[PDB]
RNA sequence: CGAUGUCGGCUCGUCGCAUCCUGGGGCUGAAGAAGGUCCCAAGGGUUGGGCUGUUCGCCCAUUAAAGCGGCACGCGAGCUGGGUUCAGAACGUCGUGAGACAGUUCGGUCUCUAUCCGCCACGGGCGCAGGAGGCUUGAGGGGGGCUCUUCCUAGUACGAGAGGACCGGAAGGGACGCACCUCUGGUUUCCCAGCUGUCCCUCCAGGGGCAUAAGCUGGGUAGCCAUGUGCGGAAGGGAUAACCGCUGAAAGCAUCUAAGCGGGAAGCCCGCCCCAAGAUGAGGCCUCCCACGGCAGCCGGUAAGGACCCGGGAAGACCACCCGGUGGAUGGGCCGGGGGUGUAAGCGCCGCGAGGCGUUGAGCCGACCGGUCCCAAUCGUCCGAGGUCU
């Protein structure tokens, strides 16, 4: 799980979500978690 | 949840499977059923036992009426033993067996007023190298104009034991039941002769 | 009872004939060792051509001790000295005798090569 | 500068009040050769850290001219 | 040490509270069964020598 | 109640009276029962009572013995049931209670200190003549 | 008695 | 603490103390009765029991043991002829305390007597 | 600036979390093992040494780890005083000089008495609408909270091999904490013995004083103790963090979420141990006494009870607490046992003698376990309800 401030889609398959109040990114590749923070 | 009165008999060791243990003998037997604590009446369940006959002479007429409610001989001591409801009138040694595991509850010895280096372990001083007239002093209490002033609950000279201590999970080496002996291994807070408390054990 | 600045006599045959505890390997931070422990110590006298000389770090295992040890069926042991047999990492004696008896405790404890070579176990 | 460490600290010797609360000396660590310059020349953090750094590299720089000497 | 020193005059109305507890009991005293005189239990009668039922001393 | 003659009581089912009776001074055999790994066996240890500390049930001695040039004190209760046969070897004589100046002694030395207590053993060679 | 000097 | 410690100190060194029983055993044992304070009192009943009851021994050996604290053979003598005899049939006992009521005016102290039992 | 004592150490902590370790995670260029990296997490833990006044740093040997910071760079009316920071002296250096120096060197007075707050202990008072003796509930507090190694699973899963698991299950430790004194080991101010010099008793013998506030020495009960012994950290229930899901729209797909439901930390709540109804919100139960006499008040005499006084106590500074007070085993004595010391004196025998042997495990003998009214806790005195209103 990546934890930044910029949290933006890595590649064309990420998706993001907002989940209990923060920003994720979710991916078919785990490399590209992220949430905000 | 079981348990009895008794006193501090003093120490010794037993041998079994060839080595020594040491053991403290509680004399606990007989404790009889003198008022039993129920939700209805009291919000909660226990039984209050006796423990040690009394000289009727010395038992005023307050106590005399409640013992005569159990019709039961004055006794010196009432203790309560909290969620318990023994099947019978009197509570005996027989309620522990060789192998059980006991909770003891008694009154430690007491230091009076006791030193910083007795009662909490503290360092105290040097006792040489120019230390004056420190060495067995606490040294800091505290620490400058922030906070200033002391914590409660602070470490200091005062006084110590003569207090309730539980001691835990003992082991019921041997009961005796024809002189109301329970023989428990390790030590038993207080002095021999001190009044005690065996409960079944609370560790699991 | 041994601790760092702890002399021991040497009970083995390695050259080494005073060791100087500097550390109790037994967890952070034992106070103390008894038979059956390791220590890490200094080799302050040695006889000359030995296996171990003068100013080696080596490790030993404690065979007697000055301070009683007690045991599980009420009885106790004392030695005159506090000796240790010199040993490697694998826990074995690195000379070929050892001198003098040794606490039984040590066959206890997987040091049986020495209990072997020892002339009594006590 | 990062394999480099800067300790700063109180100095040693003379200066009532002010050597006793100042961390006037400075020593800068070259990490990867372990080699340290220590300074507390002056009265000023920011003048020490200045003049250790000058020392430790002028060092460095006579340790890497003297293995291409010897090479 | 610094030398403590008091910081404020103690008031009269706090020197007098510290003083509440001052108040000297009066000696227990009962009576000598021989000569009725008052006296402390469980000493001999000053009075007329009496205790136990019977004269000990010389008064 | 009665708290030294309860402990008497826990004690007396452990107590021995098969042992012979020594003093310090003497030189004594213990046959001890020892385990060894998997089994049991008995290993006589030999010496010369140095001290004898009572409190009934609860009563131990040491025994000193020079083995293979260091000296070892064992300490044993007199009523283990690890102790197979205490054997008096010898009989000796002394003044004091507790022989610990015997550490600093040499071979002669202990030897003059504690000599043979006729006495002791003219009553220990008139027993044994119970036939 | 030492000095703030 | 002091748990379970029998004996006074009376503010006194080890060989001031014995030299304070000693000297007020003599001084009871010839006047019969001896004012004191109550603290002194209570201390001196044992030690002179001890003697009064070795002294109904009566032996040599008593005597010398009696003469270690009395340390006058006028006295012992009295001791072992008209004392010791009038307590055969007495086991222990010999030595009774009463308190006084009156305190030293000096210093406060509560005083008693110490006597020989009838 | 009519003074806010300045470094380091010591002692005592307490807090923060940007976490050193231990617990929980995601990603990995994560095979396993071991790491990297980030996230959650402050409950606990965070060693001993060499050098230097050192802080700092380096080094040695270990460790799960050897965290970083705040608290007047925490803490000198708590200690230290090596450094700094006066007066002496000296070196280098500067100055003609007197002298000078974040240059060095050796030396150099750190103040018995705590008033108020605060803190640790402990009482006194009143209150808790009758007066009392017990036994209690637990609001609310506090304590505690660490961790390692080996073994089995299994030399298995994984790996070419080297190496080597998860999960689960046993065993053994280190440090810390509480209590304890059976054992081990201390102390043991007079419990025993031995020894010198001197003076004395009483000449010998036997003893006493003094040589320390034990003359010295060898021992040493109870107590108080650690180095010794027992036991503790939990288990377990609940709710969570990061994180992982189930079902599922908005938004035909997808989505841990917007409705709802799971799983999930050494942390959080409970659980454990201790305090605790001044919890003035002053609680509950069992028992006892009872409508007394005189103009929600007063005045006495009483009740059940209590206090005073006394004998004491592993309780204790005083106070308090606890037991006992002649219907009594409370202290003291005496007796028996334990325990210590280690064979008393006197006598007899052997020796020229110092001595030795026997009587003899004798004599002495604190406190420990008991017995016994021999001595003392005599005799008493004073308090102390009559119960507001709806
Ligand atoms: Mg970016
Ligand atoms: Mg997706
Ligand atoms: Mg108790
Ligand atoms: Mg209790
Ligand atoms: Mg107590
Ligand atoms: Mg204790
Ligand atoms: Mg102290
Ligand atoms: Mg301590
Ligand atoms: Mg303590
Ligand atoms: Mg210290
Ligand atoms: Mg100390
Ligand atoms: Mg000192
Ligand atoms: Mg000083
Ligand atoms: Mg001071
Ligand atoms: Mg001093
Ligand atoms: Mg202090
Ligand atoms: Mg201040
Ligand atoms: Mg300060
Ligand atoms: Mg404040
Ligand atoms: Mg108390
Ligand atoms: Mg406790
Ligand atoms: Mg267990
Ligand atoms: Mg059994
Ligand atoms: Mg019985
Ligand atoms: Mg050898
Ligand atoms: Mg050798
Ligand atoms: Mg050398
Ligand atoms: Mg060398
Ligand atoms: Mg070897
Ligand atoms: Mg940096
Ligand atoms: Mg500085
Ligand atoms: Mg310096
Ligand atoms: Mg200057
Ligand atoms: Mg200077
Ligand atoms: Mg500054
Ligand atoms: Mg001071
Ligand atoms: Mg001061
Ligand atoms: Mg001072
Ligand atoms: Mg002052
Ligand atoms: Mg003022
Ligand atoms: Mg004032
Ligand atoms: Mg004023
Ligand atoms: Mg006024
Ligand atoms: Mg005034
Ligand atoms: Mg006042
Ligand atoms: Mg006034
Ligand atoms: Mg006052
Ligand atoms: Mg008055
Ligand atoms: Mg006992
Ligand atoms: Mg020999
Ligand atoms: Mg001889
Ligand atoms: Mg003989
Ligand atoms: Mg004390
Ligand atoms: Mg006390
Ligand atoms: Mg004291
Ligand atoms: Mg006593
Ligand atoms: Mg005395
Ligand atoms: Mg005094
Ligand atoms: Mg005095
Ligand atoms: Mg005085
Ligand atoms: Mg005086
Ligand atoms: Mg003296
Ligand atoms: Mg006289
Ligand atoms: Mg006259
Ligand atoms: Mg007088
Ligand atoms: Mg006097
Ligand atoms: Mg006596
Ligand atoms: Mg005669
Ligand atoms: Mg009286
Ligand atoms: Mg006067
Ligand atoms: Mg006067
Ligand atoms: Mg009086
Ligand atoms: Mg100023
Ligand atoms: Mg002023
Ligand atoms: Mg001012
Ligand atoms: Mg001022
Ligand atoms: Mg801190
Ligand atoms: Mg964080
Ligand atoms: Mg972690
Ligand atoms: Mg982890
Ligand atoms: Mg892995
Ligand atoms: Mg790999
Ligand atoms: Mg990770
Ligand atoms: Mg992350
Ligand atoms: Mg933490
Ligand atoms: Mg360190
Ligand atoms: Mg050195
Ligand atoms: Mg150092
Ligand atoms: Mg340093
Ligand atoms: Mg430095
Ligand atoms: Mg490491
Ligand atoms: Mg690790
Ligand atoms: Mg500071
Ligand atoms: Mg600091
Ligand atoms: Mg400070
Ligand atoms: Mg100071
Ligand atoms: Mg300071
Ligand atoms: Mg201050
Ligand atoms: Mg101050
Ligand atoms: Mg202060
Ligand atoms: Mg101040
Ligand atoms: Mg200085
Ligand atoms: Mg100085
Ligand atoms: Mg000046
Ligand atoms: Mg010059
Ligand atoms: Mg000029
Ligand atoms: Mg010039
Ligand atoms: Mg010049
Ligand atoms: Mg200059
Ligand atoms: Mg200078
Ligand atoms: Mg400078
Ligand atoms: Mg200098
Ligand atoms: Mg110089
Ligand atoms: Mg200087
Ligand atoms: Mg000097
Ligand atoms: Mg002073
Ligand atoms: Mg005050
Ligand atoms: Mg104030
Ligand atoms: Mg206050
Ligand atoms: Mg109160
Ligand atoms: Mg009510
Ligand atoms: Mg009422
Ligand atoms: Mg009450
Ligand atoms: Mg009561
Ligand atoms: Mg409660
Ligand atoms: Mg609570
Ligand atoms: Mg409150
Ligand atoms: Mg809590
Ligand atoms: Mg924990
Ligand atoms: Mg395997
Ligand atoms: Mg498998
Ligand atoms: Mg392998
Ligand atoms: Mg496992
Ligand atoms: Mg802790
Ligand atoms: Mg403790
Ligand atoms: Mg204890
Ligand atoms: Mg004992
Ligand atoms: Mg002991
Ligand atoms: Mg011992
Ligand atoms: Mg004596
Ligand atoms: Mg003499
Ligand atoms: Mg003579
Ligand atoms: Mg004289
Ligand atoms: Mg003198
Ligand atoms: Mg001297
Ligand atoms: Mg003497
Ligand atoms: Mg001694
Ligand atoms: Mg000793
Ligand atoms: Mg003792
Ligand atoms: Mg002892
Ligand atoms: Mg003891
Ligand atoms: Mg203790
Ligand atoms: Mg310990
Ligand atoms: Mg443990
Ligand atoms: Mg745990
Ligand atoms: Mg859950
Ligand atoms: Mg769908
Ligand atoms: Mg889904
Ligand atoms: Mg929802
Ligand atoms: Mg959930
Ligand atoms: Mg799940
Ligand atoms: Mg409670
Ligand atoms: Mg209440
Ligand atoms: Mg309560
Ligand atoms: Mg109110
Ligand atoms: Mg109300
Ligand atoms: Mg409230
Ligand atoms: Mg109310
Ligand atoms: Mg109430
Ligand atoms: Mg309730
Ligand atoms: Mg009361
Ligand atoms: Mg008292
Ligand atoms: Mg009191
Ligand atoms: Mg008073
Ligand atoms: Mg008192
Ligand atoms: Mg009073
Ligand atoms: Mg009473
Ligand atoms: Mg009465
Ligand atoms: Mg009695
Ligand atoms: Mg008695
Ligand atoms: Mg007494
Ligand atoms: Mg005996
Ligand atoms: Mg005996
Ligand atoms: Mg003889
Ligand atoms: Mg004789
Ligand atoms: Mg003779
Ligand atoms: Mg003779
Ligand atoms: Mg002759
Ligand atoms: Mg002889
Ligand atoms: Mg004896
Ligand atoms: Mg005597
Ligand atoms: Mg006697
Ligand atoms: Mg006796
Ligand atoms: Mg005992
Ligand atoms: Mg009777
Ligand atoms: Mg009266
Ligand atoms: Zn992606
Ligand atoms: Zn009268």
């Amino acid at each position: 799980m990546k934890v930044r401030a910029s949290v933006k889609r890595i590649c064309d398959k990420c998706k993001v979500i907002r989940r209990h109040g923060r920003v994720y990114v979710i991916c078919e590749n785990p490399k590209h978690k992220q949430r905000q923070g | 949840m079981k348990g009895i009165l008794g006193v501090k008999v003093g120490m010794t060791r037993i041998f079994r499977d060839d080595r020594a243990v040491p053991v403290t003998v509680i004399l606990a037997g007989p404790c009889p059923v003198v008022q039993r604590r129920t939700p209805e009446k009291d919000g909660y369940t226990a039984v209050q036992l006796g423990f040690l006959p009394q000289n009727p002479k010395r038992v005023n007429r307050p106590l005399k009426g409640h013992f005569a409610k159990a019709g039961v001989e004055p006794v010196r001591i009432l203790r309560e033993i909290r969620d318990f409801n023994p099947e019978g009138d009197t509570v005996t040694v027989e309620i522990f067996k060789p192998g059980e595991r006991v909770d003891v509850t008694g009154t430690s010895k007491g230091r009076g007023f006791a030193g910083v280096m007795k009662r909490w372990n503290f360092a105290g001083g040097p006792d040489s190298h120019g230390a004056h007239k420190i060495h067995r002093h606490p040294g800091s209490i505290g620490n400058r104009k922030t906070p200033g002033r002391v914590y409660k609950g602070k470490k200091m000279a005062g006084h110590y034991g003569a207090e309730r201590v539980t001691v835990m999970n003992l082991e019921v080496v041997d009961v005796i039941p024809e002189e109301n002996l329970l023989l428990v291994k390790g030590a038993v807070p207080g002095p021999n002769g001190g009044l005690v408390i065996v409960r079944e054990t609370k560790k699991a | 009872m041994i601790q760092p600045q702890t002399y021991l006599e040497v009970a083995d045959n390695t050259g080494a004939r005073k060791i100087m505890c500097i550390r109790v390997l037994k967890g952070s931070n034992a106070k103390y060792a008894t038979v059956g422990d390791v220590i890490v110590a200094s080799v302050k006298e040695a006889i000359p051509r030995g296996a171990v000389k003068e100013g080696d770090v080596v490790k030993a295992v404690v065979v007697r001790t000055k301070k009683e040890i007690k045991r599980p069926d009420g009885s106790a042991i004392r030695f005159d000295d506090n000796a240790a047999v010199i040993i490697n990492n694998q826990l074995e004696p690195r000379g070929t005798r050892v001198f003098g008896p040794v606490a039984r405790e040590l066959r206890e404890k997987g040091f049986m090569k020495i209990v072997s070579l020892a002339p009594e176990v006590l | 500068m990062d394999e480099i460490r800067i300790d700063v600290m109180r100095a040693s010797g003379p200066g009532g009040q002010g050597v006793n609360t100042t961390d006037s000396a400075v020593r800068v660590v070259h990490l990867p050769t372990g080699i340290m310059v220590t300074c507390q020349d002056s009265r000023s953090q920011i003048k020490n850290r200045e003049k250790a750094l000058m020392i430790l590299r002028s060092r460095l720089l006579e340790m890497k001219r003297a293995e291409e000497a010897e090479r | 040490a610094k030398h403590p020193v008091p910081k404020k005059k103690t008031s009269k109305a706090r020197r007098d509270a510290r003083r509440s507890h001052h108040a000297l009991t009066p000696p227990t005293l009962v009576p000598c069964p021989e000569c009725k005189a008052m006296k402390p239990p469980h000493t001999v009668c000053p009075e007329c020598g009496y205790y136990a039922g019977r004269k000990v001393l010389e008064v | 109640m009665n708290r030294g003659a309860l402990i008497k009581l826990v004690e007396s089912r452990y107590v021995r009276t098969d042992l012979p009776e020594f003093r310090p001074g003497d030189t004594v055999r213990v046959s001890y029962k020892v385990k060894e790994g998997n089994r049991t066996r008995i290993q006589d240890f030999e010496g010369i009572v140095i001290r004898i500390r009572r409190n009934g049930f609860n009563t131990t001695f040491t025994v000193r013995k020079v083995s293979y040039g260091v000296g070892v004190e064992r300490i044993f209760p007199l009523h283990s049931p690890l102790i197979q046969k205490i054997d008096i070897v010898q009989r000796g004589r002394a003044r004091r209670a507790k022989l610990y100046f015997i550490r600093n002694l040499s071979d002669r030395e202990i030897r003059r200190k504690l000599r043979a207590d006729r006495k002791r053993i003219d009553q220990d060679r008139a027993a044994e003549r119970a036939a | 008695a030492a000095a703030k000097c | 603490m002091r748990h379970l410690k029998s004996g006074r100190k009376l503010n006194r060194h080890s060989s001031h103390r014995l030299a304070l029983y000693r000297n007020q055993a003599k001084s009871l044992l010839t006047h019969g009765r001896i004012t004191t304070t109550v603290p002194k009192a209570k201390e001196l009943r044992g030690f002179v029991d001890h003697l009064i009851h070795l002294a109904k021994r009566g032996d040599l050996h008593a005597r010398r043991l009696v003469l270690r604290d009395l340390q006058d053979v006028k006295l012992v003598r009295k001791l072992f002829d008209e004392i010791a005899p009038r307590y055969r049939d007495r086991q222990g006992g010999y030595t009774r305390v009463l308190k006084l009521a009156e305190r030293r005016r000096g210093d406060g102290a509560p005083l008693a007597l110490v006597e020989l039992v009838e």
